[PDB]
Formats: C-alpha cells, structure tokens, sequence
C-alpha cells in the first residue's frame, strides 16, 4: 500500500520517476 | 443626422452587456461562497456524469475542480480536481482524483510547505456505504505543497482511484450524479 | 421611419428590467447567505409584528418561514415556519410554531428519515428570560421527516405554543419585534 | 406532557387523528 | 420633435447607472460576507501600507476598520480600527490600534455591556514570529462596551501599540502588506 | 503593565483623565 503520485496534466513524463500502480 | 441617438444607444448596449457579465459572474461567484467549507472536510458535488463523461473522453472538457474549501476562516485554501476519464497513469483506464492548494489572502502567514492528512474518497449513495477512499502525506521534497506561486500549484493526488467500470457499473452513481469527499487534517495544525 | 430607434430602446428596457430583477433577487438572496447558520442552532428574526399580525388575521399573509440553517456545511437543511395568528388547532386561539426539512444538494447522502432534537422556543427580550420553549422526536411512521420529495416537506411542529395574549401582553415583544430559536441536535448525528 | 403534532395548512383534517391540546 | 427618444434614453441612463451602483455595492458587500469570521478570531488584511501610510499622515484618510467578524452566527458583532500614523496619545508617534462593537440584528438578545478578552495583536510574517500584541478587559463604567445606540460605539482600544519605526524598520511589513489579529473570548460567554 | 485607553477621534480631551503610556 502506497500513495502520493502527481498531477498528470499532459506533457512532462517526470524527472525520471512518475507512475502509479493499483486499481486492483 | 440624429446619429447621436444611436451613439447613446450603442453606449447603452455594451455598458448594458457589461452588467449582464458582472451580474453574471456574481452568479457562479455565489456558489463558491455558498458551497464553502471551513472545517477541513467538504463535499464536491457532480451532476451530469454521462455528459461530464463524454466531454472528457472527447477532449473539450477534462479537468474539473471544486469549491475552494478552507481549514478555518483564515487558513489554507485547498481544492480537488477530478478527471472522470483519467490521466497520467490511467487516462483511458479509469477515474483519477487529486487534492490541491490554491493561493490565499491569509495564505502568507501559514507555515510551508503543506503537511496534513487527506482522505479524498469517492462516496456511495447505494445502500451499504462501501465507498472507496484513501489518504497520504505531503512530501516536502517533491514540489507540490510548498508555499504557492501562481494561484494553484501542481494538483497533487492519487491517480488510480475509482476504476471506470467499477464506478460505472455499480452503486456509486445516482441520478447521473456522484459525491466526492477529501479529508484534510487540522489538529496537528495550530489553529488561529 | 426611425422605428428602429425604439426597437433598440424597447430591447434595452426589458433586458434592463431583467437585471433590476436579477440584481434584485441577489438582494434577498444575500440575507439567506448572510443569516445562515451551520451549527444546528439559528435565530429567526421578525420585525413588524403588528403588521405581520394583521396580514395574518386577514388572509393575505399567513405562513412565514426562515433562513435555511443547516447542521453543518454539507448536512441536513431544516427551517422554521411561524403562524402569528395560528392554524390547525389554534387558528384564532394563539401563535403556532413549526420545524421543517427542505431538500438539499448534499441531502442525498444523509440518512433518512429524520431523527434529531428540536427545542424550537420563543425567546424573551424582557429582563428575566422566562421564554417558553419545547422539543420532541421525529416519528418515522408519520410522513414528515422522511427523505424529501419536493423542496420542503409537511412542516411538522408543535401547534399550540406561545398563546396570543400571553405573547401580546408581556415581555416577549420588543420594538415590534421578536426572536425565535429552534434547537436541532447533531451529536447523535455522525459528522462528515 | 406530549408534543409532535403537524402542519395545519388549511384543508385535510388528518387520517382520522390530528389535534393538539395545551396553551395551559 | 422626437424629443421622446432622448426622454427614454435619459430614463435608461440613470436607471442604468443605478445598477452600476447596486451591482457595485454588491461588490464590496461581497468581501465582508467572504472575509467573515464567526468563531471569535479574525484576520484584518491590509495591502498598500506606504499608500495607506501617507493618506494618513496627510489627512485624507486616517481611520480604517474591518470585516465585521462575530463570535458565533447570532452573537456579538465586533470590529477593529487601525490608525497607521496614530492618534490620541500617539498621532505622530506611532501606529495605534483599537477594538470595537457595532450594532447587530441579534445584538438585542445579547447581555450588556461587553466583557470578553481581546488579544488584538500585530503579526509578523518575517521568519521568527516575534509579533507584538496585547489584551484587556471591558470596563462597564466607562461607556464603550454598553449595548449599542448607533451602529458602532466609541472604538475602544489600546492606543500605543506597534511603534512607527519599529514597525516600519523591521520584519513585520511584507509586500507593502501586514496582518492584524484581534482575539476576543467566547468561553465565558454562554453559547446559543 | 496596564491597558484599556480609548478612541482618540480628534476633539474631546476626556472627562479629565484620558492618556496612555508605553511604546517602550
């Protein structure tokens, strides 16, 4: 169990990290 | 000739439309200061899901926000942002959800960056209340809870949340409407 | 000829009166969101008793309500309804009083029917505070506290309350004015 | 001592019950 | 001839300016009911110090007030009054500050005269929070806290407070702005 | 340490008392 991802406003893929896995 | 008569007329028409704008802005600007919440909780209401739905899967509309609810008369000013279809890690996949800090007028005295719980959660107006939800902690490192620059920062939130079908095929949507609930803290937050 | 000149004029006049209505509605619609109460208590203020009086014993006016006060930012929306002259069991006899539930926007998530105390009571701005009052319990059986249909249900209340003469000949009315106080619960009501 | 009567909006006399006694 | 055409025009122009006043008043009359505080605390915000400054040392402007903040939905209605340059015992000397009671609509039922703490204090948006402040007690004898007559009584307060230079040459003013905080009681004040 | 002075609105010097000493 882990939270705190980020604003996905189309564009920047992240400083080389961004994502999120769940919905399970 | 009487070219003045229209000159005035014309003068009357825009000044006229002006008010039909002011008197208008004072319309939407009547819900905020009517759906306002100062205790820390808040209920973002959303009617017209199907409509809201499409416009999103379409492109016209995809980034709704909410009544700026604060944590006490002169405190933080936070807000939510729904993405019906979903973005980042779930654009197509399913509904995404986010918390967010705007810029306030008293926002200056406040301690930065942010640091308060946020159980933003999708309700359930079905008959059993098994409504999905979740909270986290503001991480100073990653820029998104630090004293505001513009008027609202990088809407941070927990992308994957209520998944399309589970939401669309369930007991969460009613009369093409659903309610969202973000839960900020306050206790571990020295009241004024 | 210049028949256009009036055509515009006429166009300007109603659009004009329109605002004199909007800008107007935003007037009364400024007290509600100004005399608003979200904690459970509330003070329904009434000036012009004598006037209010007559109009009631007359027929023109006889059924006043009040500032929709809620039990917390996104909760129930209840209200009061005075009958100066009185109705049901006391039309002529004496002043009657009632509680009442409207329809809310968050009203959906709320648990039904109703079930909370209500010490609706006539104050006393005299010099001793011996102001009559009373409360009861919402009875599920009798239809009046069950999830709203229209916009406000069968205003339930305790008819016989402050009796004409006792009210008219006392220390309750001041400067042709009197204050009413309904007391709903909240505790035994899971806050958001 | 007993409360909880009902809206007296002119018309319906009640499902065969309505009233209220007090003012005493 | 067509002298009517202007007759209407002229009729349209003032009724027009009327709204540009109403719609206008509803502007300032939108902050009060937006910067409103009902718990007892409150933050009087002040931008444009330098400007505010001069106008005061000048004469045009010298007597600012604040958002009428109350001690609970239907309670007392108090307020503050700053004197940038200063008056009474410090006109030139330094900044003065005062508390004050207006006249309310529910103000009638309230117990008089006044009698509640008031830690009105100048904040400090510097980096250490060493913001000057102070409170006192309402003295019944001296007329200034007794049930209101006009709309606001003899603004009582503690003249000498934040001293010019100390305020002007410090860490209290930011972006030509400063925040004030009056602290009224409430506990020793029977809630509704 | 003592508070509670009064409104200095230009004019009346007080019923023979008004003042305030501090700023120290």
């Amino acid at each position: 169990p882990y939270p705190i991802p980020e604003e996905g406003d189309p564009g920047p893929p992240g400083l080389s990290t961004p994502h999120q896995e769940d919905g399970k | 000739n009487t070219g003045l008569l229209e000159s005035q007329l014309s003068r009357h028409d825009q000044m006229l439309s002006v008010h039909d704008i002011r008197l208008a802005d004072m319309d939407l600007r009547f819900q905020v200061l009517e759906t306002a919440s100062y205790n820390g909780v808040l209920i973002w209401k959303i009617r017209d899901y199907k409509r809201r739905k499409q416009e999103a899967v379409m492109g016209k509309t995809l980034s709704l926000y909410s009544q700026p609810f604060y944590t006490g008369y002169f405190g933080y000013k936070m807000c939510a942002r729904v993405y019906l279809n979903g973005d980042g890690m779930g654009k197509g996949t399913h509904l995404s959800l986010f918390f967010v800090i705007m810029r306030g007028e008293y926002d200056a005295l406040l301690p930065w960056p942010f640091k308060q719980k946020v159980t933003l959660m999708l309700m359930d107006q079905g008959s059993s209340r098994r409504h999905l939800g979740d909270a986290f902690k503001p991480d100073p490192n990653s820029s998104s809870f630090k004293k505001p620059t513009g008027e609202m920062n990088i809407a941070s939130g927990c992308p994957v949340f209520v998944a399309q079908t589970v939401l669309e095929n369930g007991t969460y949507i009613k009369d093409d409407t659903i309610f969202i609930k973000v839960i900020v803290d306050t206790s571990d937050l020295p009241d004024p």
